[PDB]
C-alpha cells in the first residue's frame, strides 16, 4: 500500500516563502496533490491553495511553495497544513510564528555626549537575511525606559535600509540608552541596541590591559601576569605611570582587591605587572582554593602620561579561574545513539576565553585506543562502536596534552541513550559525516549507513534526502540504494547557499516484520564557516607610501557585489576607549541566525518522530504514521 | 623683532567624533563578480586614527559587513589641545596645549601662543600677546600650561598657535569648550495629574491647566527645559477569566444507548469542543485531543441518525411517539454543531419544518406530548409551574439557533417565531419563577423586543442582582443564570454582567454527570459566548491634546489600546503655563518635570581634600620655596594620590630637591621627570603612597627662575586620587595676586577681565589736537568728561575713584549732570601706573562697554580703551612746559562743545 | 606626486639680472617649503633659498644673501627666484624644488626635485 508524506518546518513565518515537500512513496502512475492551508481552530479562510502532480519520472518527488499572509493576544497561533494525495487527505496542524524576519540597528558611535546627533541605521531582512520591505516600529527610549523619539518607517524599495537620527538634548540623563526596533506584522519580537550617553572628550592615547593566558590556573604559584600596552591613536608609543588593581568576580558580585593595587612605570609604551597567588587567596578571606575554581579575575589598569595632560582608564574582565586551560563541550553531539551502529562523538574543546583550541588530543576513558584530535574548529570526531543493547551509552572525554600535567587537563562526561524503535523491531539508519570547518566551493560526502535485517534489506532502493538551511526547505532528492550496498555515499556539493549551517535529514520506508509499514530516519546537523554571501572589502585606493595628513584628500577603494548598495562610516579610535559595544558584526549576525533555528538537536530522536521534529520538520501519513504535535515557539530547556 | 607666528596658521578645527555618514552604490562594471568603485573623501583635522565601516545590502547576496579600515592621521609635529568637556562660568582652570616633536634626533625650539577671545579672561589682551619660546627634545613632548577664566556662557572657544625656529614648520589647533552657569544641574518635578476623563471634568472632557516652572533656587539668567510626558496607564476594560480546561477533561464522552441516550453522551462532548475551541485553551489541554473528541462528535451525529423518524422527528425508538422536546433539542445541538462539522442541513431544516406544522398552535404555545423517556435532559422545564410558557420558550430558542441556516428552506419559521413572541410577552409580567423570566428571558431578547417593563422584570427578578434562583434542584438556577447571560450578551449590556458571570464562576460547576444535560450545555454556550464578545483590557482610548501658547499648534496623540505610543514626551523650552485636554476612555498619567540650574555651592569645588599652597621667596637670578600641604577629608587615610604641580612660567624645580623627595618612603617621582633638563620641565607629578587624614603632610622643594619674563603666569597644583580624576582639588600660588586667580572683576555673577593696561597709552606729548579730536570723535566713544578727583577709596580687590563731572564735554548714554559724581573702577595693579590724584582735574574718554552697574548706581570702568589724561589747572598753564597741553585741552573743549563732532 | 619644471634660464652678462619661474604639476598649497638649488661646474650642489607656506617667512645662503629674492604664489603654482647683482660665479643649473618644511636650508628633507635649468653669467 502506497504511503504519502509530508514535511514542512515545525514553526512557520508570515509573508515568508515557506516549502512544503510532498511524497508518495511506493506508488505507481501519476498523484494529483492539491495543498491548502486554513486558518486554526476553524477551516473557513484559505489562506493558500497550490496544486501539483508527482510523476513517476521524478520518483513522486515534488514541492509546493506557500505563503501565509498577514492578516494579523499572548498565545499561539497555529494554521491547519492539508495536502490532498488524490482522495486521502493528509494534514497536520503546525505552529505559526508572528514574524515578518531580522533587524539589526547600527549607531555611528557607540557614546556620544549630550547635544550630539545620534545617525543610526536599521537593516530590514527575513530569516534568508534577504533584504525586505515592511513596516518598521522604532523607539528611542532613555535609561528610565520613557521612549523620547517614535518612528514609524516604510523600507519598501529602501533596499532595506532605513537611515535615522536623534538630536540628543542638552538637558538629558546619563546612562545606557536604548533604540529599539520591531516590525508592525510581529510586534512580539523585538531587537535592541544600547549607546551610551556621557560627558567626555576623546583620549589621545588607547590602553590594552592583556593578561599573558587569557584564564588563571588556580595551582599557577606565579599568580596572574598581566601585560599593560598603551600607545597613541596615531601609533606611538606612550611613556607614563601606571595604577593597576585587581579584583575578583563571583556571579554579578565584584570583590575588589586593595592589596593588588600596583603603581608600575610605563617604559616604551609597556609595563608588566602580577596579582601573587597569595594576595588573591589573602583578599578572599583565606577559603579553600578549589572554592575559587568557577569565579572570574578582573584587572583595573589607569595609565597617566608623565605629562599629566591625559590619562585612560582599562578594564579586562572575564578571566575564568580553572582548573584546565581546557573546556570539553558535547554542545555538538548528538545524546540519542543506535545499538550496534558506530557513534560519533563530536567533542569540542575550547580556551578558558571561549576561544577554539587547536590540535588538542582527546580521548574517551575505557578505550586508551581511540584518539583524535582537535581541527581549527575545535572540533575532534570520536567514532566509537557501541553494543546491540538498550543500556545508556555514558562516556568521558579526557584531553591528553603532552606538555600538560593529569592534574591540569581537561574533562567532561555525557550520557547518550538508545533510540527507540517502533514495536522494538531494530532497524537504524545512520549518517555519518566529517566535522571540520566546512566551506563552499568543497563537496561533502555523506555516508549513507543501513543497519537492518537482511531478510527485507532487498526492499529497500532509495533514500530520501532533505536539507533544512536558514529554516526553509533548500534541496530534497533521492539517494539511489542497489540491493546490497548496505553503504552508499551522497556528494553533496556545499555552495553559497548553506551559509551559516544546515541540517541532512534522510529516511527510509518499507512494509517489512510483521506486514507493518516501518519509516526509519536520521538527521545530522553539519556547521559551515562562515563568511558573507557575497563580500564586501573597504581598502586604500592610493599608493599611502606616505601617513595622510590633515585635511588630505584621500582615495578610498570599496569592492563589492555589482548592483549593491554601501553605505559607510568613519569613527575615531579613541570612541572606542570610551564605548565599545553594541558594534555590528558579521558574529553577530550569526548568532541571531542560529538561536532562531527551528531545530532544536544535533541528532537523531527517541524514534522516526522524534528524528523529524528535532530537525524541525513534520511528517504526516495516510497510514497514520506522524510526528508530535509542536505548540512552542522555543526549544526545550536542558 | 620677528614673530613667528607670522606662519599664516590656519588652525585644526576639525574632534567630529564620526563623519562619513554616505550611501555609495557599486554601478561599475564588474570583473570577475566584483565592481570596484573609487571614492575621494576628505581627511578631517583630527590627528588620530579612524575606522571606517562599510555595510553592503545586495538584492541576490544579502546583508554584508566589511572588516574594519583603518586611516591613521599624523603630523611631525602638531599641538594637542586636551580641553575639558565643559568649565564652570567665572572658574579659574588651566587647560594643557600638549605639543609633541617626533623627529628622530632634531630639537625644536618652537614659539607657542595662547590667541586672545573676549570671552576668556587670560594673559592675552587685546593690546598683548601671551607668547612663550619652549623647547622640546626630540621624540618627546611638552605640556604648555595655559591658566584662563571664562567670562560667557555657551560655546565658546581656545585657539593656540605654534611654529617652530629655523624650519618652515607650524601648527594650530582650534576646538571649543561648553560654559555651563557657577550652579549645578537639577531637576524638579512640577505637576503630577492622573488622567480620567468620565471620572473627572464634565460632558467627557478633562481640561488640566498646567502651572509653569515653579522654581525659586534658579540661576538668573538660565534656560530651563520643560519635558510633557503623557503616558497611558495600562490595565488588564476587566474581563471575567474562562474556566480552566483542566476542570473540564471529564466532558469527552463516546456517546451511545437509544435516541435519548445517545444525544446525553454527545452533549457533553459538542459543547466542550464549542468552548475550547473560542478560548482556545488547547494549547493547555492537549492539541491531540481535539481531534479524538471531533471523531466522538461524527459519532453522535451518526448514531442519532438511526433514530431520525422519517416524519423528520425525533424520538427515542423508531416506534415510539415524537416529542416536541427533544426535536428541539437536537434543532439546539446541531445547529451548534455546524460550526464545527456539517453533513446534512435537511436534516436541520427537516426537524424545524416539523416543529412549526404539528407543534404550532396560532396561540403560538409549544405543547409537550412528552415521550421523553429521560426526564434528566429536560431540565429546568421539568417540575415547573409554569410549563406552558417555559416551553414556548424553549422551542423558540432553538428556531434562532436554525434560523440562520434554515431561512430558505423554512419560509413559514419568522411566522411562529412572531407568533411564538406573541404569546410571551402577554404573560410576562404575570410570572413568579425566575427560571421562567430567565429561559423567556432570552428567549425575548433574542432577535426580539422586551418592553421596558419587561426589562426590569427581567432584571429585578436577579436576586442580589447577580443570579437567578427559585426553590428546586440546582441544576435549574445554574441553567437559569446561564440563559439570563445570554440575554445580557444579545442585549449588548456590560453593567449587569460582571456580577452574573462572577456567580457562575464561584458556582465551579463544570458539567457532567447525571441530568446535567441541560446545565452543561448552557453554561458553556453561554460562557463562549462571553468569550465571543466582551470588552482582557478596559478599552483604552484617550484623545488627549496639549493647547500651548508657546507655538501656534496644538500637539494631539491618540493613546489606543495600541502598543505604539504608550508615552510621548513632548519637550518645550519656553516655561509658560499649557492647557492639557483629554477626552475619551481609560486611564491614562501626566508627568511635567522641568531641568534647570539651581544655584548652590559653587561648594563643589576641593571635596574631598585640603590643599594649602604657599609660594616664599625664602633664600639663580630668582630662588622660592614652594610648599605645598595637603590633607584628605575621610575617617581614613586616603590611597595612592596625585601631585599634579604646573611651574609658574620662567620657574623650574630644583633637581637635588627632587631627587630627595624620590628617596622618600611614602613619596614616588618617577626616573622619567628626574632625568629630565633642568629647562623645559614646567610640569611634574609626585606620587604619594598615602596622605593622610588626620594631619596635613607637606613637601617643599626650591624653585629656580631660569628666564626672566616680564608677565609670571601663577603656578597651580592639583590633588586627586587615582580612582577618582573628578575628586580633585586645585590651588593656585603666584607672587604678589590672591589665591592664584587672574585678576576680573565681578558683581551678581557676571565677571569682566581685568588683565588689560591699564589705560591707552599714548604720551602727552606724542598726542596733537587733531589726534585728540579723532580719536573723541569716533562713536565707539561714548563720553568725554572733565572731571575733578574728589576721593581715592583704596580697596584690596580694586581701587574706586570717585570723579566729580566738571563739565560734561561730550555727554553719552548716561545722564549725569555737572556736580554729581560718578565712580570709576580699575584694578589695583594700575594704583602705580594712573598716578591719579585728590583735587586735581583729568580729561576722560572711553566706551559705553566700560559701563558697569545699573544706571541708578552706574559705575564707570577705567579699561584699555579708557583715555586718562591729566588736566593741569588754569595757573599751571602759565608754565612753558604745560603752554602745549594747555593750548590743546582749551581748544579741544571749544571744538567739541560749541560745534560737535561731524560725522 | 608632483614634479617641478623650470623655466627662465638662459644667457646674461655678468651685471645683470633674470628671474626663474618654477612650475608645479599638482596644488603647492599645504607644501610647507619650497626651496631653489644650484650646482656648478665642479662644485656640489649647494642651498640658495627658501620660502614659508604662506611666503611670511625666508631663508638665504650668505654668498647671496642680499641679491636674490626669493616669492611664490600659492594660487598659481608658483615659485619665483629674482636673481639681482650677478656675478660670475653664480653659473650654475639652478633646481626648483618641492620640501616637508622640516630643515629647509638642507637637501635631506626635499623628496621632488625638478629638471633644472641652465643660467650661464659669463665675465664678457
Amino acid at each position: 500500500s502506497p504511503m504519502y508524506s509530508i514535511i514542512t518546518p515545525n514553526i512557520l513565518r508570515l509573508e515568508s516563502e515557506e516549502t512544503m515537500v510532498l511524497e508518495a512513496h511506493d506508488a505507481q502512475g501519476d498523484v494529483p496533490v492539491t495543498v491548502t492551508v486554513h486558518d486554526f481552530p476553524g477551516k473557513k479562510l484559505v489562506l493558500s491553495s497550490e496544486k501539483t502532480v508527482l510523476t513517476p519520472a521524478t520518483n513522486h518527488m515534488g514541492n509546493v511553495t506557500f505563503t501565509i499572509p498577514a492578516n494579523r493576544k499572548g498565545r499561539n497561533k497555529f494554521v491547519t497544513v492539508q495536502a490532498t494525495f488524490g482522495t486521502q487527505v493528509v494534514e497536520k496542524v503546525v505552529l505559526v510564528s508572528l514574524q515578518s524576519g531580522y533587524l539589526f540597528i547600527q549607531t555611528d558611535k557607540t557614546i556620544y555626549t549630550p547635544g550630539s546627533t545620534v545617525l543610526y541605521r536599521i537593516f530590514t531582512v527575513n530569516h534568508k537575511l534577504l533584504p525586505v520591505g515592511r513596516t518598521v516600529m522604532v523607539n528611542i527610549e532613555n535609561p528610565e525606559g520613557i521612549p523620547v523619539k517614535q518612528d514609524s518607517l516604510s523600507s519598501q524599495n529602501q533596499l532595506g535600509v532605513l537611515p535615522l537620527s536623534w538630536d540628543i538634548p542638552e538637558l538629558v540623563n546619563m546612562g545606557q540608552w536604548k533604540i529599539r526596533a520591531y516590525y508592525e506584522n510581529s510586534p512580539q519580537q523585538v531587537f535592541s541596541t544600547e549607546f551610551e550617553v556621557k560627558e567626555y572628550v576623546l583620549p589621545s592615547f588607547e590602553v590594552i590591559v592583556e593578561p599573558t593566558e587569557k584564564f588563571y590556573y588556580i595551582y599557577n604559584e606565579k599568580g596572574l601576569e598581566v601585560t599593560i600596552t598603551a600607545r597613541f591613536l596615531y601609533g606611538k608609543k606612550v611613556e607614563g605611570t601606571a595604577f593597576v588593581i585587581f579584583g575578583i568576580q563571583d556571579g554579578e558580585q565584584r570583590i575588589s582587591l586593595p592589596e593588588s593595587l600596583k603603581r608600575i612605570p610605563i617604559e616604551d609604551g609597556s609595563g608588566e605587572v602580577v596579582l601573587s597567588r597569595k594576595v588573591l587567596l589573602d583578599g578572599v578571606q583565606n577559603p579553600r582554593a578549589e572554592d575559587l575554581v568557577g569565579k572570574s579575575l578582573y584587572v583595573s589598569a589607569t595609565v597617566i602620561l608623565h605629562s599629566g595632560s591625559d590619562m585612560v582608564q582599562a578594564e579586562r574582565s572575564g578571566i575564568p579561574i580553572v582548573t584546565s586551560p581546557y573546556q570539553i563541550h558535547f554542545t555538538k553531539t548528538p545524546k540519542y545513539f543506535k545499538p550496534g551502529m558506530p557513534f560519533d562523538l563530536m567533542v569540542f574543546v575550547t580556551n578558558p576565553d571561549g576561544s577554539p583550541a587547536y590540535r588538542v588530543p582527546v580521548a574517551v576513558q575505557g578505550e586508551e585506543t581511540v584518539q583524535s584530535l582537535t581541527q581549527g574548529d575545535g572540533v575532534a570526531k570520536l567514532s566509537i562502536n557501541t553494543h546491540p543493547s538498550q543500556k545508556p551509552l555514558s562516556i568521558t572525554v579526557r584531553t591528553k596534552k603532552q606538555e600538560i600535567s593529569e592534574a591540569e587537563q581537561a574533562t567532561r562526561t555525557m550520557q547518550a541513550l538508545p533510540y527507540s524503535t517502533v514495536g522494538n523491531s531494530n532497524n537504524y539508519l545512520h549518517l555519518s559525516v566529517l566535522r571540520t570547518e566546512l566551506r563552499p566551493g568543497e563537496t561533502l560526502n555523506v555516508n549513507f549507513l543501513l543497519r537492518m535485517d537482511r531478510a527485507h534489506e532487498a526492499k529497500i532502493r532509495y533514500y530520501t534526502y532533505l536539507i533544512m538551511n536558514k529554516g526553509r526547505l533548500l534541496k530534497a532528492g533521492r539517494q539511489v540504494r542497489e540491493p546490497g550496498q548496505d553503504l552508499v555515499v551522497l556528494p553533496l556539493s556545499i555552495t553559497t547557499d548553506f551559509i551559516p549551517s544546515f541540517r541532512l535529514v534522510a529516511y527510509y520506508t518499507l512494509i517489512g516484520a510483521s506486514g507493518q509499514r516501518e519509516v526509519v530516519a536520521d538527521s545530522v546537523w553539519v556547521d559551515v564557516k562562515d563568511s558573507c554571501v557575497g563580500s564586501l572589502v573597504v581598502k586604500s585606493g592610493q599608493s599611502e607610501d606616505r601617513q595622510p595628513v590633515p585635511g588630505q584628500q584621500m582615495t578610498l577603494k570599496i569592492e563589492g557585489d555589482h548592483g549593491a548598495r554601501v553605505v559607510l562610516v568613519a569613527v575615531d579610535k579613541g570612541v572606542f576607549v570610551l564605548n565599545k559595544k553594541n558594534k555590528l558584526t558579521q558574529s553577530k549576525i550569526w548568532d541571531v541566525v542560529e538561536k532562531a533555528d527551528i531545530g532544536c538537536t544535533p541528532g537523531s530522536g527517541k524514534d522516526y518522530a522524534g528524528v523529524f521534529s528535532d530537525a524541525g520538520l513534520t511528517f504526516t501519513s495516510s497510514s497514520g504514521q506522524q510526528t508530535a504535535q509542536r505548540a512552542e515557539l522555543q526549544c526545550p530547556q536542558p | 623683532e620677528d614673530i613667528i607666528a607670522e606662519e599664516n596658521i590656519v588652525s585644526r578645527s576639525e574632534f567630529p567624533e564620526s563623519w562619513l555618514w554616505n550611501v555609495e552604490d557599486l554601478k561599475e562594471p564588474p570583473k570577475n563578480g566584483i565592481s570596484t568603485k573609487l571614492m575621494n573623501i576628505f581627511l578631517k583635522d583630527s590627528i588620530t586614527t579612524w575606522e571606517i565601516l562599510a555595510v553592503s545590502m545586495s538584492d541576490k547576496k544579502g546583508i554584508c559587513v566589511a572588516d574594519p579600515f583603518e586611516v591613521t592621521v599624523m603630523q611631525d609635529f602638531f599641538i594637542d589641545l586636551r580641553l575639558p568637556y565643559s568649565v564652570v562660568r567665572n572658574e579659574q582652570v588651566e587647560i594643557r596645549a600638549v605639543l609633541y616633536n617626533y623627529r628622530q634626533n632634531q630639537e625644536l625650539k618652537v614659539r607657542v601662543e595662547l590667541l586672545h577671545n573676549p570671552a576668556f579672561c587670560s594673559l592675552a589682551t587685546t593690546k598683548r600677546r601671551h607668547q612663550q619660546t619652549v623647547t622640546i627634545p626630540p621624540k618627546s613632548s611638552l605640556s604648555v600650561p595655559y591658566v584662563i577664566v571664562p567670562l560667557k556662557t555657551g560655546l565658546q572657544e581656545v585657539e593656540v598657535k605654534a611654529a617652530v625656529y629655523h624650519h618652515f614648520i607650524s601648527d594650530g589647533v582650534r576646538k571649543s569648550l561648553k560654559v555651563v552657569p557657577e550652579g549645578i544641574r537639577m531637576n524638579k518635578t512640577v505637576a503630577v495629574r492622573t488622567l480620567d476623563p468620565e471620572r473627572l471634568g464634565r460632558e467627557g472632557v478633562q481640561k488640566e491647566d498646567i502651572p509653569p516652572a515653579d522654581l525659586s533656587d534658579q540661576v538668573p539668567d538660565t534656560e530651563s527645559e520643560t519635558r510633557i510626558l503623557l503616558q497611558g496607564t495600562p490595565v488588564a476594560q476587566m474581563t471575567e477569566d474562562a474556566v480552566d480546561a483542566e476542570r473540564l477533561k471529564h466532558l469527552i464522552v463516546t456517546p451511545s444507548g437509544c435516541g435519548e441516550e445517545n444525544m446525553i453522551g454527545m452533549t457533553p462532548t459538542v459543547i466542550a469542543v464549542h468552548y475550547l475551541d473560542e478560548t482556545e485553551q488547547w494549547e493547555k489541554f492537549g492539541l491531540e485531543k481535539r481531534q479524538g473528541a471531533l471523531e466522538l462528535i461524527k459519532k453522535g451525529y451518526t448514531q442519532q441518525l438511526a433514530f431520525r423518524q422519517p416524519s423528520s422527528a425525533f424520538a427515542a425508538f423508531v416506534k415510539r411517539a415524537p416529542s416536541t422536546w427533544l426535536t428541539a433539542y437536537v434543532v439546539k445541538v446541531f445547529s451548534l454543531a455546524v460550526n464545527l462539522i456539517a453533513i446534512d442541513s435537511q436534516v436541520l431544516c427537516g426537524a424545524v419544518k416539523w416543529l412549526i406544522l404539528e407543534k404550532q398552535k396560532p396561540d403560538g404555545v409549544f405543547q409537550e406530548d412528552a415521550p421523553v423517556i429521560h426526564q434528566e435532559m429536560i431540565g429546568g422545564l421539568r417540575n415547573n409551574n409554569e410549563k406552558d410558557m417555559a416551553l414556548t420558550a424553549f422551542v423558540l430558542i432553538s428556531l434562532q439557533e436554525a434560523k440562520d441556516i434554515c431561512e430558505e428552506q423554512v419560509n413559514s419559521l419568522p411566522g411562529s417565531i412572531t407568533k411564538a413572541g406573541d404569546f410571551l410577552e402577554a404573560n410576562y409580567m404575570n410570572l413568579q419563577r425566575s427560571y421562567t423570566v430567565a429561559i423567556a428571558g432570552y428567549a425575548l431578547a433574542q432577535m426580539g423586543r422586551l418592553k421596558g417593563p419587561l426589562l426590569n422584570k427581567f432584571l429585578t427578578t436577579a436576586k442580589d442582582k447577580n443570579r437567578w434562583e427559585d426553590p428546586g434542584k440546582q441544576l435549574y438556577n445554574v441553567e437559569a443564570t446561564s440563559y439570563a447571560l445570554l440575554a445580557l450578551l444579545q442585549l449588548k449590556d456590560f453593567d449587569f454582567v460582571p456580577p452574573v458571570v462572577r456567580w457562575l464562576n464561584e458556582q465551579r460547576y463544570y458539567g457532567g454527570g447525571y441530568g446535567s444535560t441541560q446545565a452543561t450545555f448552557m453554561v458553556f454556550q453561554a460562557l463562549a459566548q462571553y468569550q465571543k464578545d466582551a470588552p482582557d483590557h478596559q478599552e483604552l482610548n484617550l484623545d488627549v491634546s496639549l493647547q500651548l501658547p508657546s507655538r501656534s499648534s496644538k500637539i494631539t496623540h491618540r493613546i489606543h489600546w495600541e502598543s505604539a505610543s504608550l508615552l510621548r514626551s513632548e519637550e518645550t523650552k519656553e516655561n509658560e503655563g499649557f492647557t492639557v485636554t483629554a477626552e475619551g476612555k481609560g486611564q491614562g498619567t501626566l508627568s511635567v518635570v522641568t531641568m534647570y540650574h539651581a544655584k548652590a555651592k559653587d561648594q563643589l569645588t576641593c571635596n574631598k581634600f585640603d590643599l594649602k599652597v604657599t609660594i616664599k621667596p625664602a633664600p639663580n637670578k630668582n630662588t622660592m620655596i614652594l610648599e605645598i600641604c595637603t590633607r584628605y577629608r575621610g575617617d581614613q587615610d586616603a590611597t595612592m594620590s596625585i601631585l599634579d604641580i604646573s611651574m609658574m612660567t620662567g620657574f623650574a624645580p630644583d633637581t637635588d630637591d627632587l631627587k630627595q623627595l624620590a628617596n622618600g618612603v611614602d613619596r614616588y617621582i618617577s626616573k622619567y621627570e628626574l632625568d629630565k633638563a633642568f629647562s623645559d620641565r614646567n610640569t611634574l607629578i609626585i606620587y604619594l603612597d598615602k596622605v593622610s587624614h588626620s594631619e596635613d603632610d607637606c613637601l617643599a622643594f626650591k624653585v629656580h627662575q631660569y628666564f626672566n619674563v616680564e608677565l609670571i603666569q601663577p603656578g597651580a597644583v592639583k590633588v586627586y586620587a587615582y580612582y577618582n580624576l573628578e575628586e580633585s582639588c586645585t590651588r593656585f600660588y603666584h607672587p604678589e595676586k590672591e589665591d592664584g586667580k587672574l585678576n576680573k572683576l565681578c558683581r551678581d555673577e557676571l565677571c569682566r577681565c581685568a588683565e588689560e593696561n591699564c589705560f591707552i597709552q599714548k604720551s602727552d606729548d606724542k598726542v596733537t589736537l587733531e589726534e585728540r579730536l579723532d580719536k573723541a570723535c569716533e562713536p565707539g566713544v561714548d563720553y568725554v568728561y572733565k572731571t575733578r578727583l574728589v576721593k581715592v577709596q583704596l580697596s584690596n580687590d580694586f581701587d574706586e575713584y570717585i570723579m566729580a563731572i566738571e563739565q560734561t564735554i561730550k555727554s553719552g548714554s548716561d545722564e549725569v549732570q555737572v556736580g554729581q559724581q560718578r565712580t570709576f573702577i580699575s584694578p589695583i595693579k594700575c594704583r602705580e601706573a594712573l598716578k591719579l590724584e585728590e583735587k586735581k582735574h583729568y580729561l576722560m574718554w572711553g566706551l559705553s562697554s566700560d559701563f558697569w552697574g545699573e544706571k541708578p548706581n552706574l559705575s564707570y570702568i577705567i579699561g584699555k580703551d579708557t583715555w586718562v589724561e591729566h588736566w593741569p589747572e588754569e595757573d599751571e598753564c602759565q608754565d612753558e612746559e604745560n603752554q602745549k597741553q594747555c593750548q590743546d585741552l582749551g581748544a579741544f573743549t571749544e571744538s567739541m562743545v560749541v560745534f560737535g563732532c561731524p560725522n | 606626486q608632483v614634479q617641478l619644471v623650470e623655466t627662465g634660464g638662459g644667457l646674461v652678462q655678468a651685471g645683470g639680472s633674470l628671474r626663474l619661474s618654477c612650475a608645479a604639476s599638482g596644488s603647492i598649497f599645504s607644501l610647507n617649503a619650497m626651496g631653489w638649488f644650484r650646482q656648478a661646474p665642479g662644485k656640489e650642489r649647494e642651498f640658495v633659498a627658501t620660502i614659508n607656506r604662506s611666503g611670511g617667512r625666508t631663508y638665504y645662503a650668505d654668498s647671496v644673501k642680499g641679491r636674490f629674492t626669493i616669492s611664490r604664489d600659492n594660487g598659481k603654482n608658483m615659485v619665483y627666484l629674482q636673481m639681482h647683482s650677478l656675478k660670475p660665479e653664480d653659473t650654475a643649473i639652478y633646481y626648483c624644488a618641492a620640501g616637508t618644511g622640516w630643515s629647509p636650508q638642507t637637501d635631506n628633507e626635499y623628496n621632488y626635485w625638478g629638471q633644472g635649468t641652465q643660467v650661464t653669467v659669463s665675465s664678457h
